[PDB]
C-alpha cells in the first residue's frame, strides 16, 4: 500500500545539547524569552505539516539556537549558572522553590552581563504569533476524495396518487 | 401434581429454627469460674 | 436514538463520549484521532449502506490503527525469521540492537 | 422505509411541508369511522360498569366520541402526508434515475404471439 | 410496597426503560435495562407469597445473565470498532453475541422458558406490567441495529418462538401460564419480520400492547386465575366474559378483527421479499393459538358452568373498582381492521 | 489481537460455563454472577487506556457501580429463599412448576 | 415562629449531631454562590496551562496575539500574582 | 454448516458412498443435539443411562440419516430421475418405517411415510426451484 | 533480514494512507536488547 | 521472566476464576475471586489505570467481603463443601485448569490462532505506544471529566442507587 | 521491579514466621488436645449451622455505599477542572442523593437492629 519516507542518516545528524534535567530547567525561563523565534516556528511547523519528516530542518535550527543560548551562557555567567543547576539537581523534583536566593545571583547575572529579562509568571506561557513563510499544508492529513452527497430532496408535496393504494383502500 | 393454593398464599413451611445453644461458662471471665449458662440465642440477641 | 430527544430540545446528554475524536478534557488527543476524524467526515449524511463500500479503504486504516492487527502480523514475522537464522547463524545483529 | 430521511424532525407530529397536503375532510368515510369507533367505546364502558347501556352518562359518551375524532383527524394528516411523502420520493427517484427503469416500446396484441390453450 | 414509593418503583421502571429509546450510547442503553431490571424485581413481590419470591427470583437470573452477554457484545464491537453509537455492529459474533442476549430478555428462543414460569408466581397486576412493558425496551434496540441482524438467525429464533409458544398452550388451566405462552408466540410474529421492515414490528407490538392490555383488564375484573374460576364469572358478570370472548377471537387473528392484520401485514411485507414457506409455516402454527383460545372461549361464555349459591351475595355489590381505559381497549383492539393505512404514521 | 484481550476474554467464556451450569448453591452462582463483571471491567479497562480514550475513562467504574447493584438486590433474594425455605440450595424453590 | 423555635431548641437538646451536620451541609451549598472568589477559582484553573499554547500563523491583522512571549499585547495575569 | 454443504456438493444417487456418508453425517448429528436438550430439560439419573438416551437418539438419527442417503441412492441411478421427488419420497419415509422400527412402533411409523415422505419431497422443489426458507432481507 | 524473504516489499507501509501516523512503539523497541524495551514499556509504570 | 509477566498475570487471574467458577463452597469461592481480583488489578495497573486498579480492588473486597458474612449467615452448610472433597466441584476444577493449559500452549505454540477471533500472541508489550502525558495522568483525568462532562452520567447513576436503597428495603420488608 | 519485590520479601518473612512456629516447638497431639473449646466443657456440636445475624439489612446498603465512595473519589482531580459550577453542582449532588439514600435508610427503620 506505498512506500515509508524517512530523510536518511546524514540528514538527522545535528550535535545535540547534552546538558542534564536540572541545568535545562534552571535556565527554561531565559532560554523561553531568548531562543522562541526558533522555538515558536519549529512547533508551529509540527503542528502544521503534521509529520515531522517534513520538519526536521526546523529541528536543527531550534538546536543551533539552543546551543548559541547555553555557549553565552557558559561564556560570561557562567559560575552563578553552576550554582543554580546544582543546587536545583539535588531537590528531588526540581523545585524551584528551594533555589529563590541563587536564582536572584543567576537572575543579576544575566540581566547585567547578557542584558536578559526573567519572563514574568504567565508571560511567556501567552500564546503567540509566527511570522513562518512555509506555505500551508493544503493536504494534512492527506484525505482523499470524499463520498458524494445523497441525491438532495426538492419539489412539492402532492397528494399521494390514489391515496393509501394499499390493498383495497379507495383513499 | 398440585394445583397451586387459589389464594395464591403456599402453606407456611415447617419451622426451620436453628438458634445456637453457648454455655457462657464455666471458664468464661465474667462466668466467675462456675457459672453454666446454656443459653439459646439466634445471632447476637438471647 | 429511537426516539431522538437529544437532537429536538436540544441538549446533549451521551453524544460528548459517542466516539473518541470528540473533544477531550484538557485536548489529550485519542490513539487514533486522525483516523477518526478522516473517517467520520467521510461517511456523514452519506448513508450508513452508502458507507460500507466507500468509506472502505479508510476504515480498515482506522480499525488497524485500533488492533494494530497486519501490523503485529509484520512483527510476528520478522521475529520469526529472526529465530530461523540465528539459531542457523549467518547473521549477526548490528551493535545498535545491543549497545 | 424513513426514518433516515434528509431534514426529518423526530418528535414532531406533523411537519410544515405536510400543510401543502389537502387535510382531510370532516365528512371523511375514515374519520366518521373514527368517530363510530369513539361510540362503541360508549356502549362498553356503560356496560362494564352495568350502567343504562344507551341513556346513562351521556357526557361520557359525547367525550368518548370527541376525543376519537380529534385524534383521528390528526392521525389522518399524517396518513396522508406518509404516503404524499413516499409518492414524492417514488417520482423524484424515477427522473433522477431514467435508465434503470427501462421504458418498453410495448405492442399490441396483432404483433405478439400468445399461446391458446385448447380447454376440454 | 408503600403507595407513594410504589409509584417511584415504577417510575424508574419506566424512565429506565424510557433511557433505551432515547439514548445514542451503548453504555446508556445498558444502563437503562437494570435500572428497569433492579426496580422491576420488587413489584413483583408486592404480593410477597413464597410463589412471588419464587417467580422473582428465576426473572433475576435469567434477566441478569442477559444484561451480562448484552455487555461484552458492547465490548467486542468497542473492541472492533471503537465506537458507542447505537448502529449496525462492525464484529459478526458480536452481532450474534447481542442478539443471544437480547433473545433472553425478550424470552424468544429456548429462553422462552423463564416466561410461562415467573408469570404463575407474579400477580396478574405484575403480570400486565411484565409481558407488556418488559417487551418495548429489547425491541426498540433490535429496531436499531435491524441493519446488521442475521436474517437466518432472527428468522430461526422466531419461528422456534411461534412454535413452542403456541404448542406450550396446549396444555395448561392456568390463564396465566395460557397467556405468557400466547405472549410467547405474539413475541416471534413481530420478529419475524423484525430484519426485513422494522416498521410492522411496531405495528404488531402496538396491536399486542393494546390486546394484552384490555386482556390482563378483563381477567383482573373477573378476578380469576384458573378456567374454573373464570368458568364461574358467566354468572355474576356476562358482559364481562361475552367481550372475554370477542377478544379472544382477536387473540388466533381471525378476521375481520384488529389480530389479523399484525399476521396480515406481515405476511405481505414477507412475501415481497420473497419468504413464501416462513410465513405460510407460521400461518399454520398459529391455528395452535387458536386453539386454546377456543377451549378458553368455550369454558368462558359459550357453555354455562356450575356456578354456586354463595355468588348470589355478590349480586348485591358491584365493583368498587374501576381503572379506567378497558372500555377503550377493547374497542381498540377489536374494531381497527378498517385503518390498516394508518401504519404509515408509524413509518 | 494480543493476549491479554485474549486471555481476559476467554475467562467470561468459563464465568458464562460457571454462571448458567448451575450447581446446589444461589450463592455460588450469584458469585460467578459478580464474577464475570470482573473480565468485562478488565477487559473494557484494558481497550480505552490503550486507544487513550479519556472520556470513556469513567465508562468502567460506571459499569462497575451497576455491578454490585445486581449482587445487592442479588443478596436479598437470598435471604427470604432462606428466610421461607431456611437453607439455600436451589431445588426446594419448585413451588411454581405448576 | 415559637414552634419553629421551640423544635430547633428541642433538636438541638435531643441531638446534636444532625442538626450540626444539617446546618453546616446547608451552608456548604449556599455561599458557594455568594462566594466573590468563585469566579476568581475558575480563573485560577483556566490560567494553569497543563498542555502548551500552540503558536499560530501570521496573516496581519492580528493585535490580540503577541509576536514574542514578552510583548505588552496579550492575556496578563498580575491579578492572580497579587492574589 | 459444512456438513451440509458437503451434502449437497455430491450428486443424488451417484457417488453414493460418499454421498450417504455425508447422509450419515447429517441425520446422526441433530441426534446428539435433541439428545442433549433431552438430557437437559428431561434429568437423567446416572451416566450409564444417561448415555444409553443420547444412545437411541443418536441411533436413530443416524440411522434415518443413513437410510435416506442409501434410499433415495438406489431411486436416483436405477430410475436416473434423481431430480424428480419420489427418490426422497420412498427414500426419506422409509427411515420413517424404520423410525417407527427404531421405536419398535410401525403404528407411529405407519403414519412416518404421510409426513416424512412429504417434507422430504418438499425439499426437491427447493433445490430445482429458487426457494429459500431463510430469504435474504430483499426488499 | 527481508532479502532471502520470497514476497516482502521492504518499507511498505500497513496503512492505505500515506499520512504519517504515531509510530507504534511495537515496532520502535522490537529487535532491541530485551532490558531496553522492558524499560521502555514498563519504566514509568514500574518506576519507583 | 519479567517479560512476559502481563501473560502470567493474566493466567492466574483465570486460574482463580475457574476455581470460584467450579462453584466450591460459598466463601471458598469467595477466595476464589479474590486472588483472581487481586491479580486482575495487576493487569490493569501494569497498563497504567492505576485508578481503575485500586477501585476495582478496593470496593470488591468490599463486595466480597458483605458476600461472606451472608454465606455464614444463611447461605452455609453443616459440611461445608471444599475444591477437592466433592467430585463435581473436583470435576469442575480439573476441567478447568486444563482447559486453559492446553489452550495458552496452543496459542504460544502457533501465535496466529483461530478461536473465535484471530490472536498473534506475540508479546502484549508490542501494543503500547509512543506517546507522552505531559504533568496529568490519562486514566486520572479522564474520571474526573464525570463532574464535569458527564452530568447526565452523574444523574442516572446517582438516581439509580437512590431506588437501590429503595429496592434493597423494599423487597426484604418481609410484610 | 521494586512492588513486586517488596510484595516478594514480605509473604517469604511471613512464611519462613509460621514454619519455624509450626515445626520447631516438639508437638505432642492427643485428640482431645486438638478438640474444639466450648468455654471449658464440650460443644453442643455444629459452629457450621447458619449463623443468622440480624444486621443483614444494614450489611448490603454498605454494599450500595462503597459503590458511590468510588464515585466521589476522583473529586481531588475534579476540582482541577475549568467547570467549578458544574463540578459543584454535581459534587454536592452525590453528598445529597447519599444523606437522602440514607435518611430514607434511617427514617424507615432500616439500620435499627432486627429482634
Ligand atoms: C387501529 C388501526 C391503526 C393502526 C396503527 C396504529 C394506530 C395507533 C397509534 C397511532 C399513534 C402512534 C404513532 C404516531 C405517534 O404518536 O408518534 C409518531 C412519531 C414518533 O416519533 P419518531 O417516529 O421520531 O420516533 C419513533 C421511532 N419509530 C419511527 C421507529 C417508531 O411522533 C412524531 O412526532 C413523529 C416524528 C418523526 C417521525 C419519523
Ligand atoms: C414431496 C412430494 C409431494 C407429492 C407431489 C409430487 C409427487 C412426485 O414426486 O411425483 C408425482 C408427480 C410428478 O409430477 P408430474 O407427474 O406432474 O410430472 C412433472 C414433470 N415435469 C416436471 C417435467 C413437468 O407429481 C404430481 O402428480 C403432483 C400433483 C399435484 C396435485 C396433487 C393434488 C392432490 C389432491
Ligand atoms: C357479539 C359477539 C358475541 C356474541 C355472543 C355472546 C355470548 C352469547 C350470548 C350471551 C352473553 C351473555 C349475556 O347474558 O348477555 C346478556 C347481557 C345483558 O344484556 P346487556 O344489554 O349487556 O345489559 C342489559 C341492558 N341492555 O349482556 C352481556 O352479557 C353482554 C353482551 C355483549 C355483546 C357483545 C358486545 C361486543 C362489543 C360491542
Ligand atoms: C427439513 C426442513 C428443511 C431443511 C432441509 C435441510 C437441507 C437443505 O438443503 O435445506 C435447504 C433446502 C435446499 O436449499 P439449497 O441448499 O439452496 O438447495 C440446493 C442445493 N444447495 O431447501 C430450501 O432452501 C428451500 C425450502 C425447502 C422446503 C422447506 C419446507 C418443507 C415442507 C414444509 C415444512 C414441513
Amino acid at each position: 500500500p506505498g512506500i515509508v519516507e524517512l530523510p536518511t542518516l546524514e540528514d538527522l545528524k545535528v550535535q545535540e545539547v547534552k546538558v542534564s534535567s536540572s541545568v535545562l530547567k534552571a535556565a527554561a525561563h531565559h532560554y523561553g524569552a531568548q531562543c522562541d523565534k526558533p522555538n515558536k516556528e519549529f512547533m508551529l511547523c509540527r503542528w502544521e505539516e503534521k509529520d515531522p519528516r517534513r520538519c526536521l530542518e526546523e529541528g536543527k535550527l531550534v538546536n543551533q539556537c539552543a546551543l548559541d543560548f547555553f555557549r553565552q551562557i557558559k561564556r560570561h555567567c557562567a559560575e552563578p549558572f553552576t550554582e543554580y543547576w546544582t543546587c536545583i539537581d539535588y531537590s528531588g523534583l526540581q523545585l524551584f522553590r528551594h533555589c529563590r536566593k541563587q536564582q536572584a545571583k543567576f537572575d543579576e547575572c544575566v540581566l547585567d552581563k547578557l542584558g536578559w529579562v526573567r519572563p514574568d509568571l504567565g508571560e511567556l506561557s501567552k500564546v503567540t504569533k509566527v511570522k513562518t513563510d512555509r506555505p500551508l499544508p493544503e493536504n494534512p492529513y492527506h484525505s482523499r476524495a470524499r463520498p458524494e452527497p445523497n441525491p438532495e430532496a426538492e419539489g412539492d408535496l402532492k397528494p399521494a396518487k390514489h391515496g393509501s393504494r394499499l390493498f383495497f383502500w379507495t383513499m | 401434581w398440585k394445583p397451586p393454593p387459589w389464594n395464591d398464599v403456599d402453606p407456611p413451611k415447617d419451622t426451620l429454627v436453628s438458634n445456637l445453644t453457648l454455655n457462657f461458662g464455666p471458664q468464661h471471665p465474667a462466668a466467675h469460674g462456675v457459672l453454666r449458662l446454656v443459653m439459646e440465642l439466634s445471632g447476637e440477641m438471647v | 436514538p429511537f426516539f431522538d430527544v437529544q437532537k429536538r430540545l436540544g441538549l446533549d446528554l451521551d453524544r460528548w463520549m459517542t466516539i473518541q475524536s470528540a473533544e477531550q478534557p484538557h485536548k489529550i488527543p485519542g490513539r487514533c484521532h486522525a483516523f477518526e476524524k478522516e473517517w467520520i467526515e467521510c461517511a456523514h449524511g452519506i448513508g450508513g449502506i452508502r458507507a460500507e463500500k466507500e468509506c472502505k479503504i479508510e476504515f480498515d486504516d482506522f480499525v488497524e490503527c485500533l488492533l494494530r492487527q497486519k501490523t503485529m502480523k509484520r512483527l510476528s514475522a520478522i521475529k520469526r525469521q529472526r529465530d530461523k537464522l540465528i539459531k542457523e547463524g549467518k547473521y549477526t545483529p548490528p551493535p545498535h540492537h545491543l549497545g | 422505509m424513513m426514518s433516515g430521511r434528509p431534514g426529518r424532525v423526530p418528535l414532531q407530529f406533523l411537519p410544515n411541508e405536510a400543510r401543502s397536503l389537502p387535510p382531510p375532510k370532516l365528512t371523511d368515510p375514515r374519520l366518521v369511522y373514527m368517530g363510530f369507533l369513539g361510540y362503541c367505546s360508549g356502549l362498553i364502558d356503560n356496560a362494564i360498569r352495568r350502567r343504562p347501556v344507551v341513556s346513562a352518562g351521556l357526557h361520557r359518551q359525547l367525550l368518548y366520541v370527541t376525543s376519537f375524532v380529534f385524534f383521528g383527524y390528526y392521525l389522518l394528516k399524517r396518513q396522508d402526508y406518509m404516503y404524499a411523502l413516499r409518492d414524492h420520493d417514488m417520482f423524484a427517484y424515477v427522473k433522477s434515475h431514467p435508465e434503470d427503469f427501462p421504458e418498453k416500446d410495448k405492442k399490441t396484441y396483432g404483433e405478439i404471439l400468445e399461446e391458446f390453450h385448447p380447454v376440454r | 410496597m408503600n403507595p407513594i414509593i410504589y409509584t417511584t418503583l415504577i417510575m424508574t421502571v419506566m424512565s429506565g426503560t424510557m433511557l433505551v429509546m432515547i439514548s445514542s450510547h451503548w453504555l446508556l442503553i445498558w444502563i437503562g435495562f437494570e435500572m428497569n431490571l433492579l426496580a422491576m424485581i420488587p413489584v413483583l413481590m408486592k404480593n410477597f407469597n413464597p410463589r412471588a419470591t419464587e417467580a422473582a427470583t428465576k426473572y433475576f437470573l435469567t434477566q441478569a445473565t442477559a444484561s451480562m452477554m448484552l455487555m461484552m457484545a458492547i465490548i467486542i464491537n468497542l473492541l472492533y470498532s471503537g465506537q458507542w453509537t447505537i448502529t449496525k455492529m462492525f464484529n459478526p459474533v458480536a452481532m450474534t453475541m447481542m442478539t443471544m442476549a437480547l433473545a433472553m430478555k425478550l424470552g424468544l428462543s429456548p429462553f422462552h422458558f423463564w416466561v410461562p414460569e415467573v408469570t404463575q408466581g407474579i400477580s396478574l397486576q405484575a403480570g400486565l406490567l411484565l409481558l407488556t412493558w418488559q417487551k418495548l425496551a429489547p425491541l426498540s434496540v433490535l429496531c436499531q441495529i435491524s441493519q446488521s441482524i442475521n436474517p437466518n438467525l432472527m428468522l430461526t429464533m422466531a419461528m422456534l418462538s411461534i412454535l413452542i409458544g403456541g404448542w406450550g398452550g396446549l396444555n395448561q388451566t392456568q390463564l396465566r401460564k395460557i397467556m405468557a405462552y400466547s405472549s410467547i408466540a405474539h413475541m416471534g410474529w413481530m420478529t419475524a419480520v423484525l430484519p426485513y421492515n422494522t416498521t410492522m414490528t411496531i405495528l404488531n407490538l402496538l396491536i399486542y400492547i393494546t390486546m394484552t392490555l384490555a386482556m390482563f383488564m378483563l381477567l383482573i375484573h373477573s378476578s380469576a386465575t384458573t378456567t374454573l374460576s373464570l368458568s364461574h364469572t358467566w354468572n355474576k358478570m356476562p358482559v364481562i366474559t361475552s367481550l372475554m370472548m370477542v377478544t379472544l377471537l382477536s387473540m388466533g387473528g381471525l378476521p375481520p378483527l384488529s389480530g389479523f392484520m399484525p399476521k396480515w401485514m406481515i405476511i405481505q411485507e414477507m412475501t415481497k421479499n420473497e419468504s413464501i414457506i416462513m410465513p405460510t409455516l407460521m400461518a399454520m402454527t398459529a391455528l395452535l393459538n387458536l386453539y386454546f383460545y377456543m377451549r378458553l372461549a368455550y369454558s368462558s361464555s359459550l357453555t354455562m358452568f356450575p356456578s354456586t349459591n354463595n355468588m348470589k351475595m355478590k349480586w348485591q355489590f358491584e365493583h368498587t373498582k374501576q381503572m379506567k381505559l378497558l372500555p377503550t381497549m377493547i374497542v381498540l383492539s377489536t374494531l381497527v381492521l378498517p385503518m390498516t393505512p394508518a401504519l404509515s404514521s408509524l413509518n | 489481537m494480543p493476549l491479554v484481550y485474549m486471555n481476559i476474554i476467554m475467562a467470561f467464556a468459563i464465568a458464562l460455563a460457571g454462571l448458567l451450569m448451575y450447581r446446589s448453591h444461589l450463592m455460588s452462582s450469584l458469585l460467578c454472577l459478580e464474577g464475570m463483571m470482573l473480565s468485562l471491567f478488565i477487559m473494557s479497562t484494558l481497550i480505552i487506556l490503550n486507544t487513550h480514550f479519556t472520556l470513556a475513562n469513567m465508562m468502567p467504574i460506571i459499569l462497575l457501580v451497576f455491578a454490585a447493584c445486581e449482587a445487592a438486590l442479588g443478596l436479598s433474594l437470598l435471604v427470604m429463599v432462606s428466610n421461607t425455605y431456611g437453607t439455600d440450595y436451589v431445588q426446594n424453590l419448585n413451588l411454581l412448576q405448576c | 415562629a415559637g414552634r419553629i423555635a421551640s423544635f430547633l431548641k428541642n433538636a438541638w437538646a435531643k441531638e446534636p449531631v444532625l442538626v450540626a451536620s444539617f446546618a453546616i451541609g446547608g451552608l456548604a451549598i449556599i455561599l458557594p454562590s455568594l462566594s466573590p472568589y468563585t469566579n476568581y477559582a475558575i480563573r485560577i484553573n483556566r490560567a494553569t496551562p497543563y498542555n502548551y499554547p500552540v503558536p499560530l500563523r501570521d496573516d496581519g491583522n492580528m493585535p490580540d496575539v503577541p509576536s514574542h512571549p514578552q510583548d505588552p499585547q496579550g492575556p496578563s495575569l498580575e491579578w492572580l500574582k497579587n492574589l | 454448516k459444512t456438513l451440509l454443504h458437503k451434502y449437497s456438493d455430491i450428486p443424488e444417487g451417484t457417488e453414493c458412498h460418499r454421498k450417504a456418508y455425508a447422509s450419515t453425517s447429517i441425520g446422526g448429528a441433530t441426534g446428539l443435539i435433541v439428545s442433549a436438550y433431552s438430557i437437559a430439560l428431561k434429568p437423567p439419573a446416572s451416566f450409564l443411562e444417561g448415555v444409553a438416551r443420547t444412545g437411541r437418539y443418536t441411533f436413530t438419527s443416524a440411522a434415518i440419516g443413513a437410510i435416506f442417503g442409501l434410499t433415495s441412492c438406489i431411486s436416483a441411478q436405477v430410475r436416473e430421475k434423481p431430480d424428480d421427488p419420489l427418490n426422497y419420497f420412498i427414500g426419506g419415509c422409509a427411515g420413517g418405517l424404520t423410525l417407527g422400527a427404531r421405536t419398535r412402533s410401525y403404528g407411529i411409523g405407519a403414519a412416518a411415510c404421510a409426513y416424512m415422505g412429504l417434507t422430504a419431497a418438499l425439499v426437491k422443489m427447493g433445490q430445482l426451484e429458487g426457494w429459500q426458507v431463510f430469504a435474504e432481507p430483499k426488499v | 533480514i527481508m532479502k532471502d524473504v520470497p514476497d516482502w516489499k521492504v518499507g511498505e507501509s500497513v496503512f492505505h494512507t500515506t499520512r504519517w501516523v504515531t509510530p507504534m512503539m511495537g515496532e520502535l523497541y522490537g529487535l532491541r536488547t530485551n532490558e531496553e524495551i522492558l524499560s521502555a514499556t514498563y519504566g514509568f509504570i514500574w518506576y519507583t | 521472566m519479567t517479560m512476559y509477566i502481563a501473560f502470567i498475570l493474566s493466567t492466574i487471574f483465570v486460574i482463580g476464576f475457574v476455581g470460584f467458577s467450579s462453584k466450591p463452597s460459598p466463601i471458598y469461592g469467595g477466595l476464589g475471586l479474590i486472588v483472581s481480583g487481586g491479580v486482575g488489578c495487576g493487569i490493569v495497573l501494569n497498563f497504567g489505570g492505576s485508578f481503575l486498579g485500586l477501585m476495582v480492588f478496593l470496593i470488591y473486597l468490599g463486595g466480597m467481603l458483605v458476600v461472606f458474612g451472608y454465606t455464614t449467615a444463611m447461605a452455609t452448610e453443616m459440611y461445608p463443601e471444599v475444591w477437592v472433597s466433592n467430585k463435581t466441584v473436583f470435576g469442575a476444577f480439573v476441567s478447568g485448569l486444563m482447559m486453559e493449559f492446553c489452550m495458552v500452549y496452543y496459542a504460544l505454540k502457533e501465535e496466529e490462532v483461530e478461536i473465535i477471533f484471530k490472536f498473534n500472541g506475540l508479546g502484549d508489550w508490542v501494543i503500547y505506544d509512543t506517546g507522552d502525558s505531559g504533568f496529568f495522568s490519562e486514566e486520572a483525568m479522564g474520571i474526573a471529566a464525570l463532574y464535569s462532562y458527564g452530568t447526565w452520567l452523574v444523574i442516572v447513576t446517582g438516581w439509580s442507587l437512590l431506588i437501590g436503597v429503595v429496592v434493597i428495603m423494599e423487597i426484604t420488608r418481609g410484610n | 521491579m521494586n512492588i513486586m519485590l517488596t510484595l516478594l520479601t514480605n509473604v517469604t518473612l511471613a512464611s519462613l514466621l509460621v514454619l519455624i512456629a509450626f515445626w520447631l516447638p516438639q508437638l505432642n497431639a492427643y485428640s482431645e488436645k486438638t478438640s474444639p473449646y466450648e468455654c471449658g466443657f464440650d460443644p453442643m456440636g455444629s459452629a457450621r449451622l447458619p449463623f443468622s445475624m440480624k444486621f443483614f439489612l444494614v450489611a448490603i446498603t454498605f454494599l450500595l455505599f462503597d459503590l458511590e465512595i468510588a464515585l466521589l473519589l476522583p473529586l481531588p482531580w475534579a476540582s482541577q477542572t475549568n467547570n467549578l459550577k458544574t463540578m459543584l453542582t454535581m459534587a454536592l449532588f452525590l453528598l445529597i442523593l447519599l444523606a437522602a439514600s440514607l435518611a430514607y435508610e434511617w427514617t424507615q427503620k432500616g439500620l435499627e437492629w432486627a429482634e
